[PDB]
């Protein structure tokens, strides 16, 4: 009830069999696939830096609209302050010259009155 | 690097300039020769006191500033004065006739004759300047003068300069010394050209500074150079973050971003603790800097909300007992906060000891603080302005003065205008969420 | 910052004399024209009414003026005399006999031109020139009617500069002639347009005080300009001292272009009063050099100047308390209206005093005064054609009586107006 | 294997000199950069944060950053002042005025590449680099601004290399500015895409921790930077001590990261002062131990790094460790297996015999980033000092998509605790 | 008739020379390299031979290459003590690891020190007058004994289709492991390499750390009392020596070709005593229960005083049932000389010991686990963007997870 097979036998040791109950590769797909897998990471780098290309165009926008705004409140402070010193200086000399001319009236006034006497002076 | 000119316009922006430079002289240690024994590198260096003084090569430190008046009797005294030989004659700027009270001759018609070489001036300041932060305005509101050219100089500034920084020291009219009677008029027109040509501007009454120098100084009858004396500490304590090195600092920036939550919304008060005769705590100077009756304007804190508190110390004080003095204030249901302002405290602290004119009537201390806050309650500064100017404006009483000088009465209406804008601006931004 | 003087006619020239006089003694000037005084302050600011020349001595900027040629001789006759200098005095053949036409028309603009060579010559001479003063009376023909014709001259060679005067209003109980009424009206005339700020120097007035208050039996006009004089120093104290300018007042005391004539007053009248009683002394109408109860007006704007030394605490404390215990005399639509002034140096002889400007609308009581007087005459057309002949109209009558009606109606408008 | 370290703006910097006194002290560097120490494992990888001086002496690999210079000389004052490398000191002088948008647009522009030539001479003098560092604040304008501008372009320049920051974040109770609710909006929302984590410092949490649990008196900054300063020596310990096996910055950000915005740490030590292995475990899990202001129990950890430091036996810390877990079963992810790991140095922290650090990646953070968004949205629907921004070029869809990108992070953290 | 050893990453290589040190202990090889037992000096044919290549100064040299992506670990084969056993050329090292990330092992590192290693291994193959095939010895979490052991796995197959290649592999065990993602390159690795190895004998560590604790009464095992308790169950398995015989006894089919070694005994007893320990589930290589399963091959290797009868006594006394359509048996070989050990080791020297190889349907309990804990992060993707962001497609989780499933749907359908 245990049939052996005696094999291999030598200095070294011995083998044997008991029994108890009876009974292509291509290595141009491999290249091709690690090559997709770099061509995916480069897909995946150019998407980064082109996202990363929008970022640095919006911070060149967001400086240049600093720019746009320090500028402008430059030309209308510019252009104001000069309006109404213009406008001022339209005005004071307004004033000015009509009261001389309201004065120079009274002078003619005075030298007609002295032309009066003179004529009533022949009498 | 990092300087700041200062511009003197006018009686009250000279004396109070005259003033707080000779306080800067005393604290640095600057002589009346314009010598310096404790700085070692000669007519060149970047130390934080070169934030307001230049070196010349013979060891003279020179103000960064530019004192200007349309006329010479205040600014001749500083030309006499013991600290003459401290300006290049040429930063002292005087014409012959002032502006006699109107702001249509120190705006228009007196003010264009020295603009220009105000200007001039300016720029050469600028180019001694290797990185120029801003412009430091003292004047006052109700002046020829202050006002009217004040207002032309911050235009020509924005001009020439863009937007850099413009901050402003301004003095309040206040009846009780208050000199002219067309002053609400110069203060309405200042404040509406000013308006947007100002980043912040740092407000006192002169009836506050006197009454605090009668009660907490036993002065019957306070001097002008009292008040000016006071001033300069308030000024000092604004300034120390950049004359002097420091733990924690506030730049002329950090001053307009974290006070002014509005363009418009730009006046914070000022308040300064102690003020102690010749003849303390940490905690005590931060309560009596929200005390209604130490506000250097006429103002009650209680009828209106905090936007904003920047408070700058000097001195014997630490930023953990500061912390602290923060932490009980925020418990005060007195002092109430704007429900869009979350964190409301910027805090600078200087370690340099606080310094007074030797024999002057105020006491020298160890430690001192300056609080400038954004409240809704300054409302009522602008409205008892308004309503004096709507009192004369309704009969036109003195326009004539102004007509006269090329002004038209459309320049008076939208000034108005724009303050009753500012009023309701202020009362909007009051309002919660 | 120059101040050029101008006196033309009699009194003109009177009072302007007794006021240089009081003037540099309180600036410590003898008549031979040296500083004699103790202190700085008699100099500081000299330069705004006199002119230094060589030999360390000053000169006053003053311009005598007048048609009568005998005016000049009692002016060099007077103490002082020497101190003005001959090339400024500018006299014609006979005075105006009290006809304003010959003054301001006729025979004054014939010597117009030599008065407006001497102010060109003193004004070019001037750092920076404040303005002029006049010194004259509106009764006669000389300051009357050349008073305003150099007003007027002198307003177009400087446009912008300021012009101040001292008129002294004519008063049946100081003279009887006549014609003053004509005189006066058409001078005001000329004066609401051509003038920042005008004094009004009421004879009526300075003659009451003199007897009613100060007790004399028949005062001489010497009474009268002493009077005057104080008023005119203690009127340009802080001009003349330092410490404590012309267009400032002016922007500050006249609301209104043509409401520009002020009542003053002087404390005391002639042991030192007090703060309290100078103030409310200062106040009262029997201390106004002109004849109207401000009582019966209201304050437009109000100065005070203060004299010799004492706490402006207690100045301070009076002047608030006068103002609100008499608070309905103040339009409440002009805040902060009355303001004041303290110097240390006081007057001659006097240890304290203080003087008042105030621009009130009681002042139309004088108006209406001299109105009445040209409506009686003007109605029957008396002693026109002392006028008419010189070359004048009617019309020029009318205008100036209606003027001045319109004057004391606008300050009676302005007494009535409420704060809304 | 080496990282260069950054330090940015007054926090940054401050944080940045006390990081590396404490770890010089450490591995035996004094302030001259000379060894003296008594054992040769503070050696052995000490070129990981230093490098090589031809006198005898190491440098640190450290690049300060600053717009103002005030911070930079106060550092350079400082103890170790003489360690740093002086060209490695970036300074501009503007300053940022407390404002994101001056640090990350108009004025931190004009200083960002002279700090990346700093960046690149040092990447330079590495073997083998494996990535960055960054300490800074999320309030103020340099660190937040700068800070998120420089790690964008760091990324730009090196992106296979991994990027860490030690990023403080704002709180009321210790504040420098009044607008950091909009400065730390506008930086979280960078940090969740140009980092592979950050370490989240909450100055709330720290002034907490120093308050009550500490001294109940009231702390100075040296007190806050303390706690943080030891923090990042412990979450440093095994880059800088041997036997670890597995101690480079690319395996912690797999192991630690499930999904890549989730990147975000709530920090631990143990003790907190100025002790038995069962005490070390259990207080290491307690939120009085946090460095962040968030209750671990509102939550559910996804990942958990242990790291212990002292002599002590090794199953006790495993055991503990297990047990600690199974005690609290239902609050780590179930769907990921075995999602906390420990490590054991025997080199403790100069000062103490036997310490403990934890990193975890918890879904609790949610409670910081709300804090924020309800102080940014407090001052955004008024508008309130928006105006200092927008008038530096930036606009308001900046401001909202910062915010709703903050808001996005806080639902997805939410959304894995309910899975 | 010689056979190539290959170790990669940190597993493989702290495993491996805890075995080559065994090894010259065993055929008493010193340090220097010399073998005083060797008569022929500069070459020959005898068994040793098979591992260690002669020179002519007669350094008995290991026929074994280290590999792994960083240093830190080979570094301490080339200062230890069997250092000038191997040349400088037989140890490869990059700077930069895996990152217990397969993708990035496999498809982005691996790539550029892949050629690198093959021609160094073909050098020493050049050293082979008869080469066998390959026996790799790598970790199933790590990074690099993940993906870059695949890559060359199929490599290996495509260059040498003519041999033969065993594996060495190291389960993933939750008490001892460093990774969290060890499920997911674990699942990996095996799908790539499952066709390209012909057996694969697989160890979990926490069934060796269980059997170390309690065995040897130790309260928390070191890594290295791990290695040499592993060292002695591989040096029993190698002393066979034809990969044939392997390739062919014990692996009926070519996919179930996963075997069970267990060990015993561990002392720090006769020989049925040592033969039924290795029948108990206590004793074995993986936590595994051998109780439901049915065997299909047993190979029993004794080392000491045992004879055949005393062998057969012992298979006599005992009743585990096997696959019908195999023989119910058990190879059985012997060595006379008593197995070696460490001198001074934490175990003894013992007069026998047994090895059994069994290829049994039960090891497919050891898949279960680690597929289950791979199905709970990938149901959320959870860290699958490391390996995406590596240039892995995301359906490779699925090509390797569908035929796992398959391969313990295969060893449940020979249940
Ligand atoms: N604190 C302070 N306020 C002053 C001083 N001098 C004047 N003021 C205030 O300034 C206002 C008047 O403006 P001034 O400075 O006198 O006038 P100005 O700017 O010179 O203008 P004009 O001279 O009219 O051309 C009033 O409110 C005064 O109280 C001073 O020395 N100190
Ligand atoms: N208080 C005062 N009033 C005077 C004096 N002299 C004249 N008056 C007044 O002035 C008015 C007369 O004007 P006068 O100054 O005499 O005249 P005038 O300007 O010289 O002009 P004519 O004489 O007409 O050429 C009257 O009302 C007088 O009462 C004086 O010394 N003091
Ligand atoms: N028995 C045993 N298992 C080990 C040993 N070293 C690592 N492991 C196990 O192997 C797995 C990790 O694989 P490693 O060999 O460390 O990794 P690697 O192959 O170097 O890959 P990377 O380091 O990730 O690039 C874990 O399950 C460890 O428990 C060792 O010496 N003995
Ligand atoms: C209501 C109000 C507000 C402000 C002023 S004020 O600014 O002018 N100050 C002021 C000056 C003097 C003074 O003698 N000036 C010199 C001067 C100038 C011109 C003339 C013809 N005489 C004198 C007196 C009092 C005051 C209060 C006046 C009134
Ligand atoms: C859930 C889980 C599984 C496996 C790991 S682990 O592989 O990374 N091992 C591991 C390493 C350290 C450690 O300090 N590394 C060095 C390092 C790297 C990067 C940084 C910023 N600081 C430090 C600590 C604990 C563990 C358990 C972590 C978490
Ligand atoms: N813990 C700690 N926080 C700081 C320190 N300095 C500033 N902060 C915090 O950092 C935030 C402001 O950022 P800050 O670094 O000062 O501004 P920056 O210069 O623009 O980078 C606020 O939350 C401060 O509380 C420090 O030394 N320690
Ligand atoms: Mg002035
Ligand atoms: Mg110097
Ligand atoms: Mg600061
Ligand atoms: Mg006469
Ligand atoms: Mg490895
Ligand atoms: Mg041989």
């Amino acid at each position: 009830d245990m049939e052996v097979i005696e094999l291999n036998k030598c200095t070294s040791g011995q083998s044997f069999e008991v029994i108890l109950k009876p009974p292509d590769p291509s290595l141009e797909e491999i290249q091709k696939k690690l090559e997709a897998a770099e061509e995916r990471r480069k897909y995946q780098e150019a998407e980064l830096l082109k996202h990363l290309a929008e970022k640095r165009e919006h911070e060149r926008e967001v400086i240049q609209k600093a720019i746009e705004e320090n500028n402008n409140f430059i030309k209308m402070a510019k252009e104001k302050l000069a309006q109404k010193m213009e406008s001022n200086k339209e005005n004071r000399e307004a004033h000015l010259a009509a009261m001389l001319e309201r004065l120079q009236e009274k002078d003619k006034h005075a030298e007609e009155v002295r032309k009066n006497k003179e004529l009533k002076e022949e009498a | 690097m990092r300087e700041c000119i200062s511009i003197h316009v006018g009686q009250a922006g000279v004396q109070i300039g005259n003033a707080c430079w000779e306080l800067y002289c005393l604290e640095h240690g600057i002589q009346p020769d314009g010598q310096m024994p404790s700085d070692k590198t000669i007519g060149g260096g970047d130390d934080s006191f070169n934030t307001f003084f230049s070196e010349t090569g013979a060891g003279k430190h020179v103000p960064r500033a530019v004192f200007v008046d349309l006329e010479p009797t205040v600014i001749d005294e500083v030309r006499t004065g013991t600290y003459r030989q401290l300006f290049h004659p040429e930063q002292l700027i005087t014409g012959k006739e002032d502006a006699a009270n109107n702001y249509a001759r120190g705006h228009y018609t007196i003010g264009k004759e020295i603009i220009d070489l105000v200007l001039d001036r300016i720029r050469k300041l600028a180019d001694q300047c290797t990185g120029l932060q801003g412009f430091l305005v003292f004047h006052s509101f109700g002046g020829g003068t202050g006002s009217g050219f004040t207002s032309l100089l911050m235009e020509r500034l924005s001009v020439d300069y863009g937007k850099k920084s413009k901050l402003e020291f301004s003095i309040y009219p206040a009846p009780q010394v208050s000199t002219a009677v067309v002053e609400p008029y110069n203060s309405i027109l200042t404040t509406h050209t000013t308006l947007e040509h100002s980043d912040c501007a740092f407000m006192v009454d002169n009836e506050a500074i006197y009454d605090i120098c009668r009660r907490n100084l036993d002065i019957e009858r306070p001097t002008y150079t009292n008040l000016n004396r006071l001033i300069s500490q308030i000024v000092s304590s604004i300034t120390a973050s950049l004359r002097f090195d420091g733990a924690l600092n506030v730049d002329l920036t950090e001053f307009q971003t974290n006070l002014v939550p509005y363009p418009r919304i730009h006046f914070p008060l000022a308040t300064y603790a102690p003020v102690i005769s010749a003849e303390l705590s940490v905690a005590e100077i931060t309560n009596a800097c929200f005390e209604p009756a130490n506000q250097m304007v006429k103002c009650d804190p209680r009828h209106g909300k905090y936007m904003a508190c920047c408070l700058l110390y000097r001195g014997d004080v630490v930023p953990k007992d500061v912390n602290a003095a923060i932490a009980t204030i925020k418990t005060k249901r007195s002092i109430q906060f704007v429900d869009w302002c979350p964190t409301g405290f910027k805090v600078g602290i200087n370690y340099q000891p606080p310094t007074v004119v030797p024999g002057g009537d105020l006491a020298k201390v160890q430690r001192a603080v300056c609080m400038l806050s954004n409240t809704t309650a300054i409302a009522e500064a602008w409205a008892r302005l308004d309503h004096k100017f709507d009192l004369m404006y309704a009969k036109r009483a003195f326009v004539h003065w102004y007509v006269g000088e090329g002004m038209e009465e459309g320049e008076f209406s939208e000034a108005r205008e724009d303050m009753a804008a500012l009023e309701k601006d202020y009362e909007e931004v009051g309002v919660d969420s | 910052r120059e101040i050029v003087h101008i006196q033309a006619g009699q009194c003109g020239n009177q009072i302007g004399a007794k006021f240089w006089e009081v003037i540099s003694d309180e600036h410590g000037i003898d008549p031979t024209g040296s500083y004699h005084g103790d202190s700085d302050l008699q100099l500081e600011r000299i330069n705004v009414y006199y002119n230094e020349a060589t030999g360390n001595k000053y000169v006053p900027r003053a311009i005598l003026v007048d048609l009568e040629p005998g005016t000049m001789d009692s002016v060099r006759s007077g103490p002082f005399g020497q101190i003005f200098r001959p090339d400024n005095f500018v006299f014609g053949q006979s005075g105006a006999g009290n006809n304003w036409a010959k003054g301001h028309y006729t025979e004054g603009a014939e010597l117009v031109d030599s008065v407006l060579d001497v102010v060109r010559k003193e004004s070019e001479s001037c750092d920076c020139l404040q303005g002029f003063q006049l010194t004259h009376s509106l009764g006669g023909g000389t300051g009357s009617g050349m008073g305003t014709l150099l007003i007027s001259k002198i307003r177009e060679e400087y446009p912008d500069r300021i012009m101040n005067t001292f008129s002294v209003m004519p008063s049946p109980k100081v003279s009887d002639t006549v014609v003053e009424p004509y005189n006066a009206t058409l001078s005001v005339h000329q004066l609401v347009e051509n003038t920042d700020e005008t004094y009004c120097i009421d004879n009526e007035a300075l003659y009451d005080i003199c007897f009613r208050t100060l007790k004399l039996t028949t005062p001489t006009y010497g009474d009268l300009n002493h009077l005057v004089s104080a008023t005119m120093s203690g009127v340009t104290t802080c001009l003349r001292f330092p410490g404590q300018d012309l267009r400032k007042l002016a922007v500050n005391m006249v609301p209104f272009p043509r409401l520009h004539f002020f009542m003053p007053g002087f404390a005391p009248l002639t042991r030192a009063l007090t703060v309290p009683e100078l103030t409310q002394q200062m106040f009262d109408s029997k201390n106004m050099m002109a004849a109207c109860d401000p009582r019966h007006g209201r304050y437009l704007t109000v100065a005070a100047i203060f004299r010799g030394r004492m706490s402006m605490k207690e100045v301070d404390e009076q002047m608030l308390n006068v103002q609100n215990k008499n608070s309905s005399y103040f339009v409440e639509w002009i805040p902060n209206n009355v303001k004041t002034a303290v110097c240390d140096i006081p007057p001659r002889g006097l240890k304290m005093s203080a003087t008042f400007i105030g621009n009130s609308t009681a002042i139309q009581e004088l108006f209406k005064r001299i109105s009445e007087q040209f409506t009686a005459m003007f109605r029957r057309k008396a002693f026109l054609h002392w006028y008419t002949g010189e070359g004048m109209d009617e019309m020029e009558f009318t205008e100036a009586e209606s003027n001045m009606n319109d004057l004391v109606s606008e300050y009676q408008q302005y007494q009535d107006a409420t704060a809304d």
